[PDB]
């Protein structure tokens, strides 16, 4: 099964309403594993299975790093604002991470955003930064001049990130590697006169990845299908739905290697 | 500066049944920037016992959150989720459609 | 780049000491290491950025202050003999560092139970052998700096009032005069080889200068012998 | 884990030397080589994180991730290359681990050996063993009141001349604890 490890950083200039100047959160798939902010000034585990396997002395080194990274972010956003001739509150974002796919192959990514829009995207294969505009182009040139940092990121993405991901997957196996099959139902109702609506509703499933489709006489529908988002139920499970307007219909649900058909 | 208004989704943990104990959820997603205010209402009045997830990050640079509370749905009771964000001139009350 | 003070210091057990370090390279990260024989540098304390500091591998008996972006001081509140070492301050642009770590010049610290064991060197010049001059047409002058404690010396040769480097060999380390003793005094040798024609000119003046780092003006001295302060001890010899 | 490098290495002037470094078995974020002359601060030589050989003048740094080792290759050796070479590696928690250092000793190529032991008199005694070939080693005397210094290399840059020398003080018996050349000159 596909798994991912991700670290995000969010920087805000001139924050109001208790919003921290800096937040950093780590995830394994949908699950938060670590947190740091400019208020606590401390890196802490956000999952019981992280706290249970990593001694409090492990977070000591990460606290220092994050304080240093918090300072760099503040400086970088001040520089970005100057380049764009921008006043007031602006945000700077970073995402680093890797995926371990089902086939055993891997992906790595490193990107920045200014005001929630793509800014700089790392290319670990050509060892370069893709810039959206001229301000990003200026940053790109300064970063590309540092060959060492680039090779270090490629290594971290391809090697270190994967080794951490595998280690965290072992710690959180009872959560991350479990399967809770969906409970699926089909509801039929007459809506506007003549118009019949069919809804395929699934709930109580984990992992959140599910494929839900509507078919007509065993073949795919060329009519409009409505899709409900995969939503967290609040207990570690998810829910989703798919609807069609009936003019031999069946709902096809795939989840974790189990295919399920519900005919109307 | 492009700002993204929150997507507000109000639903129950399990299929709603009048008289049966459940959890009402309010999922707030796709907003930018991060400063947001969420409240769950019962007949227009803010509910005190409300739990929530920490601010979360999406790959598209936006944020999401889940607010939830234990409740027993009844025909007479109206539930909503009131959201405040910079993209809104007034707080937005999103009523639960009752499943 | 990195400016570190002092280069040399003798302390008595219990004395306080501050090691100063400054960088004008706009670096975020600063570090304090200690170097001891037979082992790799060990981190005492570090500062990832301005506004933060944390313990290294060997923090006991030390404390630090990241006073501003430029300065990172190391304090020994009550010096102990185990703190006798070579201290290096360093800085890097950021943390983790993948680039150059920039080191200060080093601070040689000696902590003693009593300053009564501190002695300046005795310096002597040994004139070239007539047999060497006759056999090789070259002349070797030997300088010996003996009886010093601690091993903090810098030997230099001066010919006709000008410091020379060509034809000089100074021992990299001093030898212990009493090897079995913990507090042994030290000895250092240097050679200066000149041509026999140059040695045979009676107008040529040769001088071996030994710079010694010991006690300072503020140190209390109560012995009968002269206070072994930081001093220059020379020996001279003239040609032919 | 551990960073292991040889304590000491000796090679001849003009030859090639390879200083090896085996690093930590867990976590890797890069490897550094630093040079340190005796009594001086360490100076940066190189940083390697991916596989390959990086060449910078007479110095090259190799890294093998699979084999868990690095080497610092020094070509066309010079006396100025006499220093300690420190290996350091970054672990999974970005912590720098230092190796104990490899002291490099360069033997000068002595073109015309003329081993001799001379007696020197004070300008206000000492024995000088000089002009011997680099293969000759100087032992420390077993006698408590006899002081003997290690081999030192002197360069008379105006004459392109190099010589080895040792000093002893407390004459024909001074260097008796060390194996000395049979052709050594003992003047009267």
């Amino acid at each position: 099964r596909t798994h991912s490890l991700r670290y995000f950083r969010l920087g805000v200039s001139d924050p109001i309403h208790g919003v921290p100047e800096f937040i950093s959160v780590g995830y394994v798939d949908s699950h938060p594993i670590t947190t740091y902010d400019s208020v606590t000034r401390q890196k802490e585990p956000r999952a019981p299975w992280m706290a249970e396997n990593l001694a409090p002395d492990h977070w000591e080194r990460y606290t220092q790093l994050l304080r240093g990274w918090q300072q760099m972010f503040k400086v970088e956003l001040k520089r970005l604002q100057r380049h764009y001739n921008h006043s007031g509150s602006h945000t700077y974002q970073r995402m680093i991470g890797c995926e371990l796919l089902e086939d055993g192959s891997t992906t790595g990514f490193l990107q920045y955003a200014y005001d929630g829009q793509d800014f700089l995207i790392f290319n670990k294969d050509t060892l370069s930064w893709l810039a959206v505009d001229n301000v990003a182009h200026t940053i790109k040139q300064a970063w590309e001049a540092n060959q060492h940092e680039l090779l270090y990121q490629k290594n971290w993405l391809e090697e270190e990130c994967i080794a951490w991901l595998k280690r965290f997957l072992e710690y959180g196996k009872d959560t991350l590697q479990r399967t809770e099959p969906p409970l699926v139902r089909v509801n039929r109702k007459e809506t506007f006169p003549g118009v019949t609506a069919l809804f395929c509703k699934a709930h109580g499933f984990y992992p959140p990845e599910i494929y839900m489709t509507w078919m007509k006489n065993g073949e795919e529908i060329v009519q409009e299908i409505d899709y409900g988002d995969i939503l967290p139920s609040g207990d570690g499970t998810y829910q989703a739905w798919a609807s069609i307007e009936l003019d031999l219909y069946s709902c096809h649900v795939e989840h974790s290697g189990v295919h399920m058909v519900l005919q109307v | 500066m492009i700002q993204r208004t929150p997507k507000i989704q109000v639903y129950s943990r399990h299929p709603a049944e009048n008289g049966k104990s459940n959890f009402l959820n309010c999922y707030v997603s796709g907003f930018h920037p991060s400063d947001i205010e969420v409240d769950l209402l019962k007949n227009g009045e803010r509910i005190e016992k409300v739990e929530h997830s920490d601010l979360s990050f999406s790959k598209d640079w936006s944020f999401y959150l889940l607010y939830y509370t234990e409740f027993t749905p009844t025909e007479k009771d109206e539930y909503a989720c009131r959201v405040n964000h910079v993209t809104l001139s007034q707080p937005k009350i999103v009523k639960w459609d009752r499943d | 780049g990195v400016t570190q003070t002092p280069k040399f210091q003798v302390l008595k057990t219990g004395q306080s000491m501050t090691l100063q370090c400054a960088q004008d390279m706009n670096h975020n990260s600063m570090y304090w290491y200690r170097q001891d024989p037979g082992m790799g540098l060990r981190l005492i304390y570090y500062s990832a950025s301005e506004g933060t500091t944390d313990k290294g591998e060997v923090p006991n008996g030390y404390n630090v202050s990241r006073l501003n972006k430029r300065e990172f001081s190391l304090r020994l509140e009550s010096a102990a003999p185990s703190q006798t070492s070579v201290y290096f301050c360093a800085s890097s642009e950021t943390d983790p560092n993948t680039g150059e770590l920039f080191f200060g010049e080093g601070s040689r610290l000696t902590v003693l139970e009593d300053l009564k064991n501190v002695f300046p060197p005795e310096v002597a010049v040994f004139e070239p052998s007539e047999a060497e001059i006759s056999h090789t047409q070259k002349a070797t002058l030997v300088c010996l700096a003996t009886g010093f404690y601690p091993d903090h010396v810098e030997l230099s040769w001066w010919v006709n009032g000008k410091e020379v480097h060509s034809g000089v060999c100074t021992d990299p380390q001093p030898l212990k005069e009493q090897p079995a003793l913990n507090d042994s005094r030290y000895a250092l040798s240097s050679r200066l080889r000149v041509s026999a024609t140059f040695w045979q000119n009676p107008r040529n003046h040769f001088r071996c200068q030994v710079q010694f780092y010991g006690l300072s003006e503020n140190d209390e001295w109560t012995q009968d012998r002269a206070k072994p302060v930081t001093q220059i001890v020379s020996a001279e010899a003239w040609g032919r | 884990q551990n960073i292991d490098q040889p304590t000491e290495m000796t090679a001849t002037e003009g030859a090639i030397v390879q200083i090896n470094c085996t690093y930590q078995t867990s976590g890797f974020n890069g490897l550094f080589w630093y040079q340190q002359h005796a009594g001086e601060a360490p100076t940066f030589l190189s940083y390697n994180v991916l596989d390959g050989l990086e060449e910078k003048g007479r110095f090259s740094s190799f890294l093998s991730r699979s084999k868990g080792y690095s080497y610092l290759l020094l070509k066309e050796l010079q006396m100025k290359d006499s220093a300690s070479y420190l290996c350091a590696s970054i672990d999974s928690n970005y912590q720098l681990i230092w190796g104990a250092g490899t002291k490099l000793i360069i033997k000068p190529d002595i073109q015309n050996p003329d081993p001799a032991v001379y007696q020197l008199r004070d300008s206000k005694s000492v024995c000088l063993f000089t002009d011997f070939d680099s293969q000759t080693n100087v032992s420390q005397s077993k006698d408590s009141d006899v002081y003997i210094t290690d081999k030192c290399v002197l360069d008379m840059r105006s004459m392109d001349f190099k010589s080895n020398s040792a000093v002893a003080w407390s004459c024909a018996n001074a260097f008796n604890n060390s194996i000395i050349p049979e052709d050594t000159f003992f003047p009267s």
